[PDB]
């Protein structure tokens, strides 16, 4: 998933006035293809990665809105290495970020304190030096918080322990 | 416009059609070639094409032809995962729709839209019961072998019912050694199902069988036989054995009974035990600790729907065969069933048919499809067969069946 | 790491790959003119190899007319050598 | 047979018509994304 | 809102009541994913949910509420149990667990556990303090469960009679009774003691028999058919013995009515890493049945659980009598059955 | 001009020819080289030059030579893939027409025009039937493998057919250990092949054995003889036997009786486990699960067929080897044959030739192939047979059938 996802970032890259391209490889042998998607909606914004319906006609009218993946595949550099190895050493971080998640829930039950890193509006964030974060739901910046974990929902490109007071 | 119907068409009418048409030389062309140049001349004009076929989902789905045994051959049927997103199709659901030539770019027909779904209308296969959801029962209504015409063939449908009657829904093993005339049984029992009742439906497996039996077989028999000789490898004989199970149970679902005579139990667990990947755990003989999962899987579908339907599974047995893996095999599957049929080399040898153990078969609650003075006169037979030899009680057997036409005159001259 | 002589250059356009043959080296006979590609080379800062092909000055112009190859003893000839 | 044809005719029309393919809209979608043809 | 409750419901129902709700058509789907939708859609009005399951706890911490109606087969509908709510009430493997759920997010395929209402069909307060099994004192069957289709019971109980925390062995040759037997014994003890937790642990059996045996007798019939692997085979055993642990804790009389010696013991031999004893049984294959069997005991603080097991000898396996021989000398009843007897009816 | 015809000749007599010429010195040139060096020089006085061979399709292919075991080489017939397409030419077959002398930048003959294929009209191989569509038959035709004409080495042969019957079609199993007498075996059946069915086409495909036994099968039966000793690789292993099961196809299609007596099954088996690529997943003894694949094709093609013409291969297997390999092979193939003519080592011991196993022999629906009363003679022979050890039987048959000629004089007797 993290190699595929670089090289839809290098096609994407690749290409002036063609965005979100794709990719889908899961196999050993199975070489991988790119076939450009497009955004099923039946308005025209984005109009260089949206689609009609009528390209859904010949499924009748199966792909409802929101999902968007059909298309012909179409042709298929060590340049790209480049930016697909910054997205493979990103996702060992975010996985090794989990392990402190895994370590952290079997010596879990006790009040921690976390030191804030920016001021996003609705949502502050922690600071624990083992490779570690956390944010609070709704401070400043080098003072410390005391809260107490309950859960974790799965947030995009990572989850992330959420953390409450009330 | 059927693609079976100019399938079925022999190889001189296509080229002769072809030539008509002003195309290139048919004669030096396949016959799925010749169809092919047919369909797409014949879709230029503007008419429209049908098709048929059980789908085999791999996203997509292909619509396999009956007579090509479910192979993977060029002129299937491409179904696009997003027809089986709108209908939910499963593996084993019939799809009898009109169909379109493969366009520019295209490999396979597409399916345009479908008109009937496993011999019924789409729109009472829409709002059907699982196979999984059916509550199983024993068997109820009895399957009699007996024709009753008087023929000396009947003579192996009548020393079976007196052994272990065989219902709706009955899954039984017939165990016998290499040379026991389990070919001439098998077809003697298809012949006695289809003309005693011919609403059930006969399906002749055959899997990792020999070319001999192929040929012998549809030309006997009243039905869709389905055989995959040695000449496929064991991935095409799992993948013929599951479209045969999978077709079956769609069928059950719409109440119907399905019959399947699949002599290849010993070679179908050999099957999965070559394409099941090296576990690092072999049991004794050769198997693997998942290499009878499967096999298993397709054996225990046999059942009898009190809803409607039923899955009848009579398979044989091969014992003594020189290898220590097919004892492994037989004794796991001994203790599997309900119902053991064994046949003694020793009287086939002999040319005594049929060489069937009386003392050793049975039928699990037997009780359901007997009546009570049936079951009393069995087991009067049972304690006058169980004294003498195995060869003395087929004797016994011979000269008592030979006195009278039907089992009815004979049990009771003997009170 | 030493750097390559390959025939694939990073961000180049199929125009300027036109002239340099399957080991990178404009044909002998080629109508080049300033700007375009001679040879293609590139050197690995830590792949992560930078551009640093030979090309055309700007003004100049001309058709290949010779080639030359010298190579150190030991290391093993390319195809055009 | 030229472009002026299919560009008066918006993508969705021309989708409409089994006469298209795969390759063929993949293509007509390549050049609509240059905002120089099939704009509708 | 129960989810036990909604996986009993007929399929017609589910795909009525759902049609009413305004959601996608639920007649071309499965039972699972109409429970699923129906679930999140009443969820948003503001209902609560609730649910109930046998716990099972993974490897990485967390843990799952095994289904009853399931035979304790991992679902998509179970119910998630954080590390952190195990380490705080103290739950282990077979504490049934009975709270307030909500569906999984995006992202998520468990339903997660807020507040228990339930543990273990009594209040958590008696369930954080409670005396653990390996501190009970054994003890030899002391209370008389009488057995007196009643001809079998009744020589049963002539020639062997069985107590409260019995470890017994019927041992009987293939085609010898054992089906009209075991059938006996599920109806004698869901009739005489009602009261009594009765778990018919089928292990590698016929599907049409389980269907059969479930559908007869009054009580809670956990099988798994042989078209489940070994695997499964020794997690759903496991999930009994720790289900019945439990309940002996909390004072419970559990009657394990196990029929697997020979199919639990093989899948324990096909499971176990690569030592090699008479038959192809592993040294370090035989000691987890042996628990398994050996847990059986009375407890005079309160409680008791008796496992009642059917032997399988003269199988044509050698493997199978070292078997038999050596969970023989373990018990301390052992109930022989003549094949000649049975042969002649 | 032919080259079958100029490669037959010794080289005393290409070297006399070239001189006669006024050539460059012959004497040590390549006999290649010198029918390279002749035909250009008969070209260049206007003569045209003709050529023949079995078509080897690589898209292009050549027409390869018998002599050589279809051996590839710089000199032969190159068939362009532009007259592949327009004749639907496939491998196996023989393609024969002008050809002419390469030009400079070649290095093979080029094809003009095809005269004849398969030996015979191009007309009447163009509009056939593929082999793939005939409807095979049972083993009807009778091949009795007994001269008649009371010789010693008739006695192996009314053995033979007195314990497993052979007819057209028939596909067998030769089981016997090493140091048996499995060559001497094989010569005399394809004596008796080439003596009683001249019609038939006998092949002999000795593939991994040792030079001496291929030159001497070639000096001493009559008829095709390809073989491929162990001095080449498994790759050849796999292309002589790809080149005969072709060739042998295309005469089945052309209405031949094709008899291939085939003494390498277990050496072919590791031929093409040899070369296989990994798969990651092994078998037990070794063999790869696309291993037996191609081997069980090659064996499995013999069949009889209803439009004309007939396949019959006898392979022979080997077991008490020492290799469990071997073993594995020997049980799987077990199951695909019909055949089992086994041969005791305990009888070869004694020096009683030939020391077939009676009692294991014997051939299943061999009443197909034997009238009523051979039959029954022959069943009366076994039950006497049977209850004797091996060496008294063969003591006991061996006695009978030399008071006689004939095995008719001995059943008269019996009775």
């Amino acid at each position: 998933e993290a190699l595929e996802s670089a090289l839809a970032t290098a096609t994407k890259k690749k290409y002036e006035q063609e965005i979100d391209v794709r990719v889908q490889i899961d196999r050993k042998s199975g070489d991988f293809d790119t076939f450009r998607r497009w955004l099923v909606v039946d308005e025209v914004t984005q109009p260089t990665k949206e689609i009609t319906l009528e390209a859904a006609r010949y499924e009748d009218e199966s792909l409802n809105l929101g999902d968007y993946v059909e298309d012909q595949i179409e042709s298929v550099d060590r340049i790209t290495t480049q930016t697909a190895k910054q997205v493979i050493v990103q996702k060992v971080r975010e996985a090794e970020r989990a392990m402190v998640v895994d370590q952290f829930r079997e010596h879990e039950g006790e009040i921690i304190t976390g030191v804030v890193k920016k001021v996003n509006r609705d949502n502050i964030s922690l600071d624990l030096g083992n490779n570690a974060e956390a944010v609070i739901l709704r401070f400043r910046p080098g003072d410390r918080v005391r809260g107490v974990l309950y859960s974790v929902r799965p947030e995009a490109r990572g989850a992330q322990l959420f953390v409450t007071r009330s | 416009m059927n693609l079976t119907e100019l399938k079925n068409t022999p190889v001189s009418e296509l080229i002769t059609l072809g030539e008509n048409m002003g195309l290139e030389n048919l004669a030096r062309m396949r016959k799925q070639d010749i169809i092919f140049a047919i369909l797409k001349q014949h879709a230029k004009s503007g008419e429209d094409i049908f098709g048929d076929g059980v789908l085999e989902i791999l996203g997509f789905g292909f619509l396999r032809s009956a007579d090509s045994s479910y192979l993977a051959g060029p002129d299937d049927i491409y179904v696009s995962p997003s027809q089986i997103r709108r209908f939910n199709l499963r593996t084993g659901d019939t799809i009898s729709g009109k169909i379109r030539p493969p366009k520019e770019g295209e490999r396979y027909f597409a399916l345009l839209k479908v008109n009937e779904v496993n011999f019924d209308k789409p729109e009472n296969a829409r709002n059907k019961i699982l196979f999984e959801n059916l509550t199983p029962l024993h068997a109820n209504s009895r399957l009699r072998m007996e024709r009753g015409n008087g023929s000396t063939e009947d003579l192996t449908a009548r020393v079976l019912d007196l052994a272990s009657p065989i219902g709706r829904g009955q899954r039984g093993l017939i165990v016998a050694p290499p040379k026991a005339g389990k070919t001439m049984l098998l077809q003697n029992i298809a012949q006695s199902i289809a003309y005693n009742h011919p609403d059930c439906v006969l399906m002749v497996l055959l899997i990792d069988e020999r070319p001999e039996e192929v040929t012998e077989m549809q030309r006997l028999v009243k039905g869709e036989v389905v055989a995959s000789t040695f000449d496929e490898p064991a991935s095409r004989h799992v993948q013929v054995a599951e479209m045969v199970i999978e077709k079956a149970k769609r069928l059950v679902e719409h109440k119907k009974d399905v019959i399947i005579l699949l002599d290849s139990i010993t070679r179908l667990a050999r099957a999965y035990n070559t394409v099941v990947p090296a576990s690092g755990k072999v049991l004794t003989g050769g198997v693997d600790a998942n290499a009878l999962h499967r096999p298993k899987r397709f054996f225990g579908a046999a059942r009898n729907v009190e809803e409607g339907g039923s899955l009848t599974i009579i398979a044989t047995a091969l014992i003594d065969t020189g290898s220590k893996m097919d004892e492994v095999i037989y004794e796991e599957f001994k203790g599997t069933g309900n119902m053991e049929l064994h046949l003694s080399r020793k009287i086939a040898e002999k040319r005594v048919f049929p060489a069937i153990d009386y003392n050793r078969s049975g039928t699990r609650k037997e009780e359901l499809l007997t009546t009570q003075e049936e079951l009393q006169k069995m087991w009067i037979l049972r304690k006058i067969i169980h004294p003498m030899g195995e060869i003395d009680a087929m004797e016994f057997l011979i000269n008592k069946l030979a006195m009278t036409k039907t089992n009815d005159d004979f049990f009771e001259m003997m009170k | 790491g030493p750097e390559e002589i390959t025939a694939d250059i990073p961000n180049v356009g199929e125009a300027a790959l036109s002239k340099l043959d399957e080991s990178g080296i404009v044909y002998i006979g080629a109508e080049v003119t300033g700007g375009d590609i001679l040879v293609g080379k590139v050197t690995p800062k830590g792949s992560d190899v930078k551009d640093s092909s030979l090309r055309v000055p700007n003004g100049v112009s001309g058709t290949v007319i010779d080639v030359q190859v010298f190579t150190r003893d030991g290391v093993e000839k390319d195809k055009r050598a | 047979h030229y472009i002026g044809d299919l560009v008066q005719r918006t993508e969705v029309e021309l989708l409409k018509t089994p006469n298209l393919g795969k390759k063929s809209l993949t293509e007509i979608k390549d050049v609509l994304a240059s905002r120089g043809l099939s704009l509708g």
